[PDB]
Parts: C-alpha cells; sequence; structure tokens
C-alpha cells in the first residue's frame, strides 16, 4: 500500500501588460506630468481670440 | 492577478481580491479484454507440440 | 456565426511549450470538431481550406 | 494468485471523521449490482436500491438480495475498498474473516444466512449516502426470528420476545418504526395462506366438515397413500361462475414468489479453525463456502 | 512531491485541414473515418 499526496504543476500564470501609449487613445489627448503637481491651488490657461 | 482599475470617484475600493484556485481534478480508468480459448493455450505453452 | 463561436472563448493558461506550429504559418488557436456532412457544407461554401 | 477481487472507488472529498467510520467496518456484508473489476460506491449505498420516490422496505430488501450479489470487505485501502464476492471469488482462496454485527454468538459448524436489519445504521456526512448492513445470523435462527416478527403483526390487527439460542438470552422488543417497517410482509403472508385456505376448502368441500380424528385420518391416508386412486378422493364432481383454476393460478405464483424471498439460503458456513468455537459479537469468524 | 514536466520538440508534417476565420487559424476535423469507423459506438 503506497500513499501519495502530490500537488501538480501551477499552471497558471496571468499576465497583464498595459501601456497608455500604445493605445492610440492618446491621439485624443495632450499627456503632460508635473513630476510634482499638488502643491498648486489653481492652474488656469489663457485663450487669446 | 485580479486585474485593477483605479475609479475616478474618491470612495474608496475597500480591498482587491487576489487569492489562489484550488481544483479537484477527477479519475476515470479505462477498460479492455483479450480473452484466449483453452487449447491457444497449450500451443503458446508446448504442452500440445 | 463563425466568428461568434471564435469569440465567445477567453485565451487561456497556460502556453505550451511545444506549439502546435503550421508549414510558414502562426500556431493553431483552436480546434472546431463537426459531424461529416457539415464539414461537407462548410468547405463547399463560406470558407475555404 | 488467480483470486477475484472487486475494485470500489471512493469519490473525493472525504473528511477525516468520515473514514474513520468507513476504516471501522472491516468484515461486513455488502452487496453490488454485477460482478465486475472497477466499480463506484453509489451502487454500494442504500440509496441506490430504491423504486421511486420510496425508500425499500423489508420485502423489498429480501427481493432486492436475490438480485444483488453478496460480497464481503478485505482490507480497506484510503484510495479503494477491496471487496471480494461470496459467490465467484471464495471458490478459489477458501477463507474470509467476517466479523459479525449479530448480537447472536456463533457455534462451530453452523450454516449462516443474511438477514436484512430488521431485528436492529452508517451515514457518510460529506459523500451524502447511507450505509445499511445485514446482519449474518444462523439459518435455523433465520426461519424462526423472521416469522416471530410476523407473528407480532398479526397481533396488530404469552410472550413472542423469548429467543434462546445457544445459552442465551434476546429481547425482540428492546420499537416503533420496527413494526410500521414490516408491515408488507404481514399482509403478503395473511392474503397468500388465506386464499391458500378458501381453495382448497372449495375443492375439498368437506375438510371441516368431516368427522374428527379418525374419519379425517382415513381420508388422510388414502390421499396419503401412493396407488392409482387418486382423482375420485379430491373433486366434487346465467349463474356467476367462481373462477376458481384462475385464482389457483394466481395464488400459486404468490406462493411461488415468496419460496425465493423466505429460504434464506445457507450461503455462508463457519469453519473455526486454531482458536474457540464460540465466535462471539464484534469477532472475526473465518468463512468456507461450498466447494 | 513536487515534480515538474520534461518536453522535447520532435515535429512531424501530419495531414490535416486548416481554416482562417477571423483572426486566427482555426483547426477542423470530422472523426468518422479516422475512429469510431465500424465499431457499436455512438458518435458523441
Amino acid at each position: 500500500d503506497v500513499e501519495f499526496d502530490a500537488l501538480l504543476g501551477s499552471y497558471c500564470n496571468t499576465l497583464s501588460l498595459v501601456r497608455f501609449l500604445e493605445l492610440g487613445l492618446s491621439v485624443a489627448c495632450v499627456c503632460t506630468k508635473f513630476p510634482e503637481l499638488a502643491y498648486m491651488n489653481e492652474g488656469r490657461v489663457q485663450f487669446e481670440v | 492577478h485580479q486585474p485593477l482599475i483605479a475609479r475616478d470617484g474618491p470612495h474608496p475600493i475597500e480591498q482587491p481580491t487576489h487569492n489562489y484556485m484550488t481544483k479537484i481534478i477527477d479519475r476515470r480508468a479505462l477498460n479492455a479484454a483479450f480473452s484466449l480459448a483453452t487449447e491457444a493455450i497449450a500451443l503458446l505453452t508446448g504442452e500440445a507440440l | 456565426w463563425l466568428v461568434d463561436l471564435t469569440t465567445a472563448t477567453q485565451p487561456s493558461v497556460a502556453v505550451p511549450r511545444l506549439t502546435h506550429a503550421d508549414t510558414r504559418g502562426r500556431p493553431v488557436d483552436g480546434v472546431l470538431v463537426t459531424t461529416a456532412p457539415i464539414k461537407q457544407r462548410l468547405l463547399q461554401s463560406f470558407l475555404k481550406v | 494468485a488467480d483470486g477475484f477481487e472487486t475494485d470500489i472507488a471512493i469519490p473525493s472529498g472525504i473528511s477525516r471523521p468520515d473514514a474513520a467510520a468507513l476504516q471501522r467496518c472491516e468484515g461486513r456484508v455488502v452487496f453490488l449490482p454485477t460482478i465486475r473489476r472497477q466499480l463506484t460506491l453509489a451502487d454500494v449505498a442504500h440509496e441506490s436500491f430504491v423504486s421511486g420516490g420510496v425508500s425499500p422496505d423489508t420485502l423489498g430488501l429480501l427481493l432486492a438480495y436475490r438480485r444483488r450479489f453478496p460480497a464481503v470487505i478485505t482490507r480497506v485501502l484510503p484510495t479503494r475498498i477491496v471487496a471480494c464476492p461470496l459467490d465467484v471469488g471464495l471458490t478459489h482462496a477458501g477463507t474470509v474473516n467476517l466479523r459479525n454485527t449479530s448480537p447472536v454468538d456463533l457455534c462451530n459448524g453452523d450454516p449462516i444466512s443474511l438477514v436484512p436489519p430488521v431485528f436492529e445504521d452508517v451515514r457518510l456526512d460529506s459523500l451524502d449516502l447511507t450505509l445499511r448492513f445485514p446482519v449474518p445470523l444462523p439459518s435455523p435462527l433465520a426461519r424462526e426470528i423472521v416469522a416471530r416478527l410476523v407473528a407480532r403483526g398479526i397481533r396488530d390487527l404469552p410472550d413472542l420476545n423469548v429467543l434462546y439460542y445457544n445459552g442465551s438470552r434476546l429481547s425482540l422488543l428492546a420499537l416503533g418504526p420496527v413494526n410500521a417497517e414490516l408491515r408488507s410482509l404481514v399482509l403478503n403472508m395473511v392474503y397468500s395462506i388465506t386464499e391458500g385456505t378458501t381453495i382448497i376448502l372449495t375443492l375439498i368441500p368437506r375438510l371441516f366438515a368431516l368427522s374428527a380424528q379418525d374419519g379425517y385420518v382415513n381420508a388422510l391416508l388414502q390421499m396419503q397413500s401412493v396407488t392409482r386412486e387418486a382423482a375420485q378422493l379430491i373433486h366434487p364432481e346465467g349463474e356467476r361462475r367462481l373462477p376458481l383454476y384462475e385464482a389457483l393460478v394466481a395464488w400459486l405464483t404468490h406462493a411461488g414468489q415468496l419460496g425465493d424471498t423466505l429460504a434464506l439460503a445457507p450461503v455462508v458456513r463457519v469453519c473455526t479453525f486454531d482458536g474457540a468455537a464460540v465466535v462471539r459479537s464484534g469477532d472475526m469468524a473465518p468463512v468456507i463456502r461450498y466447494p | 512531491t513536487l515534480d515538474e514536466l520534461e518536453s522535447a520538440p520532435q515535429t512531424t508534417r501530419v495531414r490535416a485541414d486548416l481554416v482562417s476565420i477571423g483572426e486566427k487559424l482555426i483547426f477542423l476535423e470530422a472523426l468518422e473515418k479516422r475512429i469510431y469507423a465500424a465499431t457499436n459506438v455512438p458518435y458523441p
């Protein structure tokens, strides 16, 4: 009589690869980053017509 | 790995869910039958040679 | 309706080491199993070998 | 080798208390549909005996055990249950240990038949099935103990509880659901015997009306004799007719049905070797079938 | 009690059928002449 407790190969590795620029929805954007932003109260944008 | 979204609302997501799934496999066993006749035994053995 | 067969299932873990490749082609991503008379209809019409 | 062994597979999902009861039930009698190598445990359980809808009663369990095939469990692996059938696998090996569920002791050289648990339980929680093990009690008691419980049911429409075997007491009363579980056997007794004791009383219109103790013997002896004078000692030879000859056949089949039920044939005989002759309750007894 | 598979590539050419559906190549065979021909087995 032989008794075995076997765990098999954990054949499940879910991968997620994300880049916003590989999405071409960044055509519809102007993405710039402040390296530190949150100190600022109110930024504004001037349009002259 | 459950993929996540930072939703625009400041309401808390409260927890992410990342867990392990374990599944018991099953078992089945096959069958066949080969049956030989009476006199075929002695001819393979040599008793009737 | 044939696309509805191909899009109703998620790409599933995990990748094999020995992928069923074609002559000069990409590896096979799915298997249909049909009866004999349906296969005659699906080749003389609607599809190419 | 050449010994035959049925292999019963247990479905996985056993809790640690459930395997301990199955570890304990080593020598017991277990029925099965067909002799086969590999087999599920769903055909072993008491749930497999049902017709509806209806959990089967004492009458159906007697009918099932003719069609089911008796087997005694050998050593119990955690993987599988290895059991050998009695009618084919034992003719080569010869010796099988068997533990009593019966409170009646066993002497050497006794024939043992199997009785459903009417004299008076294992259930598995995780696997969702029940187990009922029959009682291996001796065959001369088997025609008695069944007939005592039938005699109680006729009283439902002195003590019947006294059964003293090999210097021991027995209490049949010990109650409630045992009586209603046995109700179907009682009705087929009375319907068989009263239909018996009308047709014989119609073909012989004066059995009871004949004179007592001396003419009846003279009527018996000529009927008991071997000589050619047979038919003129029997038969009495718009309006409706008593369908007697059709009522012969329906009664003979019903009597012929109960012959297979209440024979309780000696499947098992016990030969004690290198040990005590008396085998008591909870003790493994060696088994030798007919050669 | 923990053990890992070992696989070796030995490719051979096999007569088969390939169908292009949508964005991925799809395999298509019927399994009547290859398997279940002249048995007592129903085709599931």
